């Protein structure tokens, strides 16, 4: 049923996410030394434009180590390009506690016999309030043109559209916004080029009535998630569209 | 969740109707939800074929529609089977469309053929089990093309020239059969499709590789070849060394003209369902494998 | 309930009997609690009896002669032989049918209550021990809807004012009192409830009430009506003058002496309350909407329909709002604005 | 707002070629009601200079300037003048808001700065935004110049407007990274709103002044010479009394045929008469009948409402065709029994347009339809309502009544069905006043139609503020 | 007071105990061996076992009848909470954008959300837009839909059973398949009502492009922008379709009364949603035969609430008149049985 | 569509009818479905193919 | 799903050898019969002097991908992998791999190890590279296409040696010119005058169709598309058509843009994961 794999990461990224229904996203260093480094979803809320204020602080109090560190300046650092340096893995499910941890992710899973993704409020979000009997998920990484820092989001959603023409259809109307400022971006500065907008990414299915919230605790910082309670897991590529 | 679905009839069925459902066995057909248990009603597309509201709804709707395989039919129990990603399967194809090997398929509303009879087969008084066509991908794809063109063409001209311009563009003939699109209308869907290509084909001349504007051309002055003649042709109705040169520019303008591409491209792109790898040598079933 | 029953068509002749000769005609089923009050109720006329059950199903099987007749036509036809031995003996008449020649000769013995209505025998059953302590639910537990209609805010009329009750209650003589805007009900409890048009609001503030678009529609749809009683009813004939001569060419208008046809709704006017109602009235089609009133008129030399709204409650026809009731109204406005003792 | 912003950029576009600038205008309920704004399809503009030539016909004088000689066969010259007059009209770019607003506070509200002199708030129900074109030749532009406006709706009815260029321009010529052309727009914004007037003083609508409309710096040169406005004004006299010419032409033709006929009518519309009714009565009401007719005609009587189909593309073809089935001898055996069946012959039943007038009380109605059958038992006419119903004005005594075929032949009729026949002389115009002031709008494609000609019409697109914005 | 008086309509479900009578050998049960399929899995092997019924009914008429004998629960409130029409048409605004926010704080409303697009509704079957109250005391909520009456509609329409429409639409009195007769019945105005012989007792409801018949009338309603989900009491007396589709030969009136015009609303929201897949049960519903609705104890003062709480059993039934104000009394006496069972 | 003739030809078995309504009003209302009913002697029956 | 293939030529020990020790390596045959011969096997039934590069990713798209272990007696053993499961398979190319990449399949560019030669057929397999790797090997190849053509000028000479040198993680590949004797190949040239002048026709078209579209709902992305486009003339020009002419210009836009449908999408083919100083082989999950 189920496939595995092992990861090992350092400890200071696993402060925040030892629960273990948490995605797995491994980004590429520029840099060769730390070529690849395991980053948690949480991670990149720190450095996503559609967080709030309390959560962004919260995150940066919670991150301490020089790897975590150096993931966020890798991170703000690049060319603005997340999703060319970023590969998800699926969902984990191990604990393995250690100055070196070991990690271990379902690149394919539907466990029998409680398994869940775990997803942040202001990472989520639904188009319809129609919750279909079965759901899949996507993620969304959002491209801003409108000044230097290019701000990103990051988004994490649930839908009953299964075509995904369909879905871009769809999404290419709130998602709006990102075009106009994306052909500002393109008139004004004649140097700088960009790839797309918007990225889509499939992986899952599951229920509605799996859809949960839920509180997330370590260093006593509380967290409020989205708890996808039966959720199962099936990597898609990440898909450009503007 | 469900392997097996069970679709049960209200109507009570003869033996004639009993003889048909056990032959079309293997077939395609669509179902709106996905779910454990239907009435005959909501399968197939008699549903939602209003002709008013044209081929492009249908289209849209019947893309969003899953679609599952027929089973051990028997009185009053139809039990469909929806086929997962990667296995092999058996389907029996309905459409006159000629399945060779190595295609892909892809869904589509079904069009119109020359024997003019359409076949008002499995009529329960009123409900009609109208089933859509599975086609391979270069005459699917020919249709959406022709429609996307259709759309783009027919706007702000009078209806004198577009009867001429349908008259040539509605008909296709795919190996040898003669098909036309049965209802082309121009919907909200179809406007917000060419708001795409429109939005896609602006990008694509903008950030172009300056020298690409230029190749043809450089290649006109070296060649003269039929292919060239008609490429030139197209170009004629409007008509050294680079100073510079930089890799990492072209190689950053060619990336983004290429997401600009496949974003325009898949306007006409159908996700491929099935690929075949068998054929009957009479033309009506094919095994093949399941895409999701 | 027992009569309205018929007979089945077959009878198997010795199956669910009674010692001490009883057969067995009807069984009754229902939940527990209904089978509990019927058993104490009618206790004299239940009985706790011995009946005889057969203790095994009955076999159908298949000819060969059958089984290739139904590959060869899709069709079967039981006890084959029979009908075959009977065309060729010429008796029209078969012993028994296919279905009653199985079941029998083998009976048991079980023990179930009775009951006798007339000259009848049945059997009462409570099936609480299939359903219990199972998550299934029992279909005798049937739900049924009923719909209920009441009216709020009706005006009794005071010419024809009477009470049937006087020594039981006395009201104050404040127009509250006599000019009702309230209702009042019970609840799924023995509580006391009340509705009134502030409840009603949310239902009557939404545009569909105030968008005639759809009445007129169908009201130009149907077109005019060919009756001739209608006739006179259409021919009103509306047309617009410029008023730059209106002050002086009034004597025109009365110099030719031509009469000048009425109008729907003066027509309309003319009818006493309860007679508004009634067939004779022969303005009923235009009246489609309270706050929109419906009229036909020539246009053209074209029969045309038209819409127009009836910006004030004044414009409400005498049969549907009273002068009578508009004075009681502005009693109660007096009544709100302290005024009923007026200057 | 989108759409005057786009105008100027495509306008400034092609003013190579064209050498049109954009006039950007606002309309509200005083120009079409808000029905008519909820079911706008498409905007139209037409150019006419000072010498009364539209911009798209030929500058020397043009075959149009011809006469048309009343014969149905070449019908006002055929399907080519319909594609001349096609030609002629330019479609602009237009936007509707149905919700009600004024143009101030929207304008505040959106990004545009506005700078008018006074903060004079502008209040209409909806807001219909449109923006045309009007052609200098060269870098002088002219104050007699005039611009027609025209409103078109899913059914085919439209609208004309027209304004010459002085009121449009009465004060506005006398006045004189990288950076997107938006954002200097919006920048830079409006400041003067004026009201314009039709020449007939019946359509009041607003014309928004943009500074950085890209017009301005071309310093393009503008004059009124008198002379040139003595001719707009009467080649715009000669454009306006195209119907009361036809409807004096018909008044003559009426006037001489009763003279031909030494005033004895015969009947030709069936219905029971009385020797022992007063007959002169009924002259002397047909006296006045015929002076109230002649006062009160209008731009929709029925003979300019019979002359409008006439002119559409159809018409010649469908001439053709009826006159070479009537040009048939008697058919020969051989097609009888073998071969297609005939041809059909023309209805039973005709399509008629008419204008009844009354004498006992002021009244005339002019767009009446009125369906025509011959009486077999008679040989004579009998009127029928669109619904079947039977037409009972020609029994009233104090009507009468003036029929127009669809091949320009009329009946006048007095009580009694004893009627006066002639035939219409549309010989007295050009074909280009015919040809200009009355046709049949022709529909190009757009959203919501099916491509497929001849199809059901669906749903009307009525793009509406009573719903929550459609996306 | 408003110059229109309101004429309100519900429905309520109740939870009923049914006693049913069979006759000997009414319907003979024909039984197989049960027929064993397998799904084999390395974690586990599940069995599924089938054994085909089948029913051959060997009585000529009818040999099996029903009678409701006992009920205790009411699934609704029976309370007078007001249907929101500003949720079943959540497209519709007002022209003008300060009214139309004025409105909505004047009813207790939200601002308008747009319908779904097509796919939307077939992937999902529904938008279930209410969402559920905070608490649920006193069961389903039964939302009362308003029909405009003239202030002067006689009141002794509403002491009996009759249509709320103001026109009696029974197809069980017009002859079978005569459609032309059957609209004549049901919306002419130039001959009586059938039941009370005025012409009508509700002008702005009893004919055709009503404001009610656009209200509740599915194919108006279709029309505009409305939502399928929520249940309309109106409904089964309004849809034109069905009533002249019921209009056919006896038994077949019959049959179609107790197998398919059945209702069904759903049991786990707190308000009455139509169901689809039939995991809630068909709820039998003799109004729809009848095409009639029952009235129910209503009183314009709390005086002569009062003195019928306070008087003896029956007393309910009866119906009193003052010099304007009234009391009607419930055909059925259920206010005293729904405390009997308690 | 059902084999009328069939049934008037093939032996039948006799049975104590018993409808509850009067047969041919059960008839005209059409309380079965597929009914075959004549008057007099229809020879329908006789034509064996 | 399982597949032999018999070789017509004659085998030997260190032939036996060579053919084994590609134990899981990755095989495309052109359809799946149950029997087939060894010309099948591989992709050297379809390489000339005369086609080029780019023909071999399109009929890779279509051809079927099949895993191969096992080396029987005359006969050769191999599996179709499905979807869902996870295979053992090497590392074939000149990549290093990592764990939970994804892979694409791209014709051999470089090389003589692997040339299981009888008869002068060659065992030629196709490369196993990273998704990153393959859209970069793509776009240079074709980018090199573009400079083929003027190829005189000293920069251009330079910025084409420039591209010939790729550097991936821990290697430098040195990737050949798509052009022999200063000729440029058939398809190569066909696909780089289609997609030039779908750009051309993009420009030529889009004033037009802006401005039909712009009849309808005028919003902010026309007007931006027209301020562009008057950009864009701006530039360049500084340096009531008949309906079937409009058809065949929109018609041959399109039918340019399908057939360059093959190397825009790359196609993932594996993802792997185990990390491995055994690195020859690792473990994936098959898509497809």
């Amino acid at each position: 049923q189920a496939l595995t794999a092992r990861f090992f990461v350092p400890e200071g990224l696993v402060e925040f996410e030892a629960q273990p229904g948490a995605l797995l996203i491994r980004m590429e260093t520029g840099c060769d030394s730390p070529r690849h480094l395991y980053i948690s979803l949480y991670l990149l809320g720190i450095r996503a434009s559609n967080v709030s204020a309390s959560t962004r602080c919260l995150l940066e109090s919670v991150y301490t180590a020089s790897a975590a560190r150096a993931a966020l300046q890798w991170l703000d650092l690049g060319p603005h390009l997340l999703h060319r340096r970023l590969e998800t893995l699926g969902c984990v499910k191990t604990v393995s506690l250690g100055i070196t941890s070991l990690l271990t992710c379902v690149m394919r899973g539907y466990l029998y016999n409680v398994f869940a993704l775990m997803i942040p409020k202001d990472m989520y979000l639904t188009w319809e309030e129609t919750r279909g009997r079965l759901q899949y998920v996507y993620l969304i990484i959002v491209y801003d043109y409108d000044g230097p820092e290019t701000r990103p989001g990051i988004y994490v959603l649930t839908s009953s559209i299964a075509h995904w023409q369909t879905l871009v259809d769809v999404a290419r109307g709130k998602f709006a916004r990102e075009r106009c400022s994306f052909v500002n971006r393109r008139i004004t500065r004649p140097r700088q080029i960009p790839l797309c907008t918007g990225v889509i990414q499939k992986l899952g299915w599951c229920l509605a009535d799996d859809i949960h919230t839920s509180f997330l605790v370590h260093k006593e910082l509380k967290l409020s998630v989205v708890r996808l309670d039966n959720f199962s897991v099936e990597l898609g590529d990440f898909r450009e569209f503007v | 969740m469900e392997a097996n679905i069970f679709c049960t009839f209200d109507h009570k069925l003869s033996i004639a109707d009993v003889g048909k459902l056990t032959k079309l066995v293997a077939a395609v057909v669509p179902i709106p939800q996905r779910l454990h248990l239907i009435k005959h009603y909501q399968l197939g597309l008699h549903q939602f074929v209003d002709h008013t509201r044209g081929y492009v709804r249908l289209r849209g709707l019947l893309r969003n529609m899953t679609l599952t395989l027929m089973r051990r039919v028997e009185g009053n129990q139809i039990l469909l089977h929806v086929p997962t990603h990667g296995l092999l399967y058996t389907v029996l194809n309905t459409g006159p469309v000629t399945w060779e090997k190595g295609d892909a398929l892809c869904v589509l509303p079904p069009l119109f053929h020359g024997p003019l009879a359409r076949e008002n087969l499995l009529t329960l008084g009123q409900w009609e089990l109208v089933l859509p066509w599975i086609v391979p991908m270069p005459l699917a794809l020919e249709i959406n093309q022709r429609l996307l063109i259709m759309g783009l063409f027919s706007l702000d001209r009078s209806y004198e020239e577009v009867k001429a311009a349908v008259q040539q563009l509605q008909t296709i003939t795919f190996r040898d059969a003669t098909f036309t699109i049965p209802d082309p209308v121009i919907d909200q869907h179809l406007l917000i499709d060419m708001k795409t290509a429109c939005l896609s084909m602006s990008m694509v001349a903008n950030l172009a590789s300056e020298l690409t504007m230029t190749y043809v051309r450089k290649l006109a002055l070296e060649d003269s070849s039929m292919l060239l003649v008609k490429c030139q042709e197209l170009l004629m109705r409007l008509d050294a060394r680079p100073q510079h040169v930089s890799p990492d520019d072209e190689i950053a303008r060619l990336s983004a003209l290429f997401v600009m591409l496949r974003q325009l491209d898949d306007l006409i792109r159908e996700q491929v369902v099935f690929t075949v790898c068998d054929v009957s040598p009479d033309n009506k079933s094919a095994t093949c494998i399941f895409k999701g | 309930l027992a009569e309205a029953a018929t007979d089945s068509i077959l009878d198997n002749p010795t199956t669910y009997t009674t010692s001490s000769g009883a057969k067995i005609s009807g069984v009754m089923v229902s939940t527990a609690n209904v089978m509990q009050i019927i058993m104490s109720l009618l206790s004299s006329h239940i009985t706790k009896e011995t009946v005889s059950a057969p203790a095994t199903y009955g076999n159908f099987v298949l000819s060969p002669e059958n089984a290739v007749t139904a590959i060869s036509y899709h069709s079967i036809l039981a006890d084959f032989n029979s009908y075959k031995a009977h065309l060729t003996s010429g008796q029209p008449h078969l012993p028994n049918d296919s279905l009653s020649q199985a079941g029998a000769h083998s009976l048991t013995p079980l023990s179930m209550d009775v009951i006798r209505l007339g000259e009848k025998t049945v059997i009462m059953e409570n099936l609480r021990r299939v359903y219990k302590n199972t998550d299934t639910k029992d279909p005798l537990e049937r739900n049924v809807d009923l719909t209920f209609f009441f009216p709020v805010g009706l005006y009794l009329p005071e010419d024809r004012g009477y009470t049937t009750v006087e020594s039981k209650v006395k009201l104050n003589d404040t127009v509250r009192n006599a000019l009702p805007t309230t209702a009042y009900l019970l609840n799924r409890d023995r509580a006391v409830q009340k509705i009134d048009f502030v409840d009603a609001l949310k239902t009557l503030c939404h545009p569909v009430l105030h968008e005639p678009a759809p009445c007129l529609q169908t009201f130009t749809e149907r077109g005019p009506p060919s009756e001739p009683a209608m006739q006179r009813l259409l021919e009103c004939r509306f047309q617009q003058e410029p008023m730059g001569g209106a002050a002086r060419r009034i004597p025109h208008f009365y110099r030719v002496r031509r009469e000048v046809p009425r109008t729907v709704n003066e027509m309309k006017q003319d009818f006493v309350v309860t007679d508004f109602y009634k067939v004779g009235n022969i303005t009923l089609y235009t009246e489609l909407h309270p706050f929109f009133d419906f009229t036909h008129c020539q246009e053209n030399s074209e029969t045309v329909a038209l819409c127009t709204p009836r910006i004030v409650i004044g414009n409400l026809p005498d049969g549907l709002a009273p002068g009578p009731f508009h004075e009681l109204r502005t009693w109660e406005i007096m009544e709100h604005m302290r005024l009923r003792p007026p200057p | 707002m989108e759409t005057h912003l786009y105008s100027d950029l495509a306008f400034e576009a092609r003013f190579a070629d064209d050498e049109q600038l954009p006039l950007h205008l606002v309309l509200d309920q005083e120009v079409l009601s808000n029905e008519e704004a909820e079911t706008l399809r498409y905007v139209y503009y037409r150019n006419v200079d000072s010498a009364g030539r539209s911009t798209g016909r030929a500058p020397g004088g043009d075959e149009d300037d011809a006469p048309a000689s009343d014969d149905a066969e070449d019908a006002v010259g055929g399907d080519r003048a319909f594609d001349r007059e096609r030609r002629t009209w330019q479609r602009a770019c237009f936007r509707v808001l149905p919700r009600p607003l004024e143009l101030l506070d929207y304008l505040r509200q959106s990004g545009l700065t506005v700078t008018l002199e006074k903060e004079q708030r502008v209040r209409m129900f909806y807001a219909v935004f449109t923006t045309l074109g009007l052609r200098c030749p060269d870098n002088r532009l002219s104050g007699a110049q005039t611009l027609h406006l025209r409103l078109v709706w899913p059914d085919g009815s439209y609208r004309d407007w027209e304004f010459l260029a002085r009121d449009l321009l009465r004060e506005e010529m006398e006045a004189n990274d990288e950076v997107a052309r938006t954002d200097e727009w919006k920048g830079a914004g409006v400041s003067r709103l004026r009201e314009v007037w039709d020449v007939q003083h019946r359509v009041r609508l607003r014309v928004l002044w943009y500074v950085n409309s890209f017009w301005r710096s071309r310093e393009l040169s503008y004059d009124d010479h008198e002379v040139e406005l003595y001719r707009a004004l009467d080649a715009y006299r000669a454009r306006i009394a195209v119907e009361y010419v036809l409807i004096r032409a018909v008044r003559d033709e009426i006037y001489a045929v009763l003279r031909r006929d030494g005033g004895a009518l015969p009947q030709r519309f069936a219905c029971h008469v009385s020797r022992n009714m007063s007959w002169r009565v009924v002259w002397e009401l047909c006296r006045h009948a015929l002076a109230l007719w002649m006062d009160w005609a209008d731009v929709r009587s029925c003979i300019i409402k019979a002359l409008t189909p006439r002119l559409s593309r159809g018409a010649a073809a469908a001439a053709q065709r009826a006159r070479r089935q009537r040009e048939r001898s008697a058919p020969k055996p051989q097609e009888l029994l073998f071969g297609p069946r005939n041809e059909s012959g023309p209805p039973a039943e005709q399509t008629w347009y008419a204008d009844v007038v009354r004498c006992v009380r002021a009244q005339v109605d002019l767009g009446v339809e009125v369906r025509a059958a011959r009486c077999p038992r008679t040989g004579l006419w009998i009127v029928r309502d669109r619904r079947g119903r039977l037409r009972r004005w020609l029994s009233q005594p104090e009507v009468c009544v003036l029929y127009v075929t669809p091949d320009l032949d009329f009946y006048w009729v007095l009580p009694g069905g004893f009627a006066v026949s002639s035939r219409v002389t549309l010989h007295g115009l050009a074909q280009r006043a015919l040809r200009d002031r009355f046709q049949n709008f022709e529909a190009v494609l757009a959203r919501g139609m099916h491509v497929e000609a001849g199809r059901q019409e669906p749903e009307t697109p009525r793009v509406s503020g009573r719903r929550l914005p459609f996306d | 007071h408003p110059g229109f008086a309101l004429t309100a309509v519900r429905t309520d479900t109740f939870e009923v105990d049914m006693l049913l009578y069979s006759g000997k050998s009414c319907t003979s049960v024909i039984i197989n061996n049960p027929i064993v399929t397998k799904e084999e899995r390395d974690i586990s092997t599940t069995y599924h076992v089938t054994q085909n019924i089948n029913t051959v009914d060997m009585g000529l008429g009818y040999t099996s009848n029903t009678c409701v004998a006992y009920v205790n629960r009411v699934r609704t409130d029976m309370g007078v909470r007001v249907q929101d029409l500003f949720r079943v048409f959540p497209m519709n605004v007002y022209r003008h954008d300060e009214v139309d926010r004025w409105i909505r704080h004047a009813a207790g409303v939200e601002r308008p959300q747009l319908l779904d697009t097509e796919t939307i509704s077939m992937l999902t079957f529904g938008s279930m837009s209410e969402r559920n109250a905070a608490a649920t005391v006193h069961g389903q909520k039964a939302a009362c839909e308003l029909i405009l009456t003239p202030v002067t509609m006689d009141v002794n329409y509403f002491k009996i059973p009759n249509n709320p429409r103001g026109r009696a639409s029974c197809m069980l009195a017009v002859d079978p398949y005569d459609t032309e007769a059957a609209t004549k019945a049901i919306y002419d105005h130039r001959e009586a009502d059938a039941q009370t012989f005025a012409a009508t007792h509700n002008p702005w409801a009893s004919q055709a492009g009503c404001l009610s018949d656009v209200l509740y009338n599915t194919r108006h309603r279709e029309r505009l922008g409305y939502n399928s989900k929520f249940y309309s009491p109106c409904a089964q007396y309004f849809n034109t379709e069905e009533i002249i589709a019921a209009n056919k030969t006896l038994f077949k009136t019959i049959d179609e009364y107790l197998l398919r015009a059945k209702d069904c609303i759903r049991g786990d929201t707190d308000t009455q949603y139509v169901c689809v897949e039939g995991t809630e049960q068909l709820i039998e519903n003799p109004c729809r035969l009848t095409q009639e609705a029952l009235p129910i104890l209503s009183t314009t003062t709390l005086a002569l609430m009062e003195t019928k709480l306070k008087g003896g059993a029956g007393a309910f039934a009866t119906s009193e008149t003052h010099f304007g104000n009234y009391v009607v009394g419930e055909i059925i006496p259920l206010q005293q049985s729904m405390l009997f069972n308690s | 569509m059902e084999n009328w003739s069939a049934l008037e030809l093939l032996p039948k078995v006799g049975i104590p009818t018993d409808f509850l309504t009067h047969v041919k009003t059960s008839a005209g209302e059409e309380m079965f479905e597929a009914l075959r009913i004549y008057y007099g002697d229809d020879p329908e029956r006789y034509n064996i193919h």
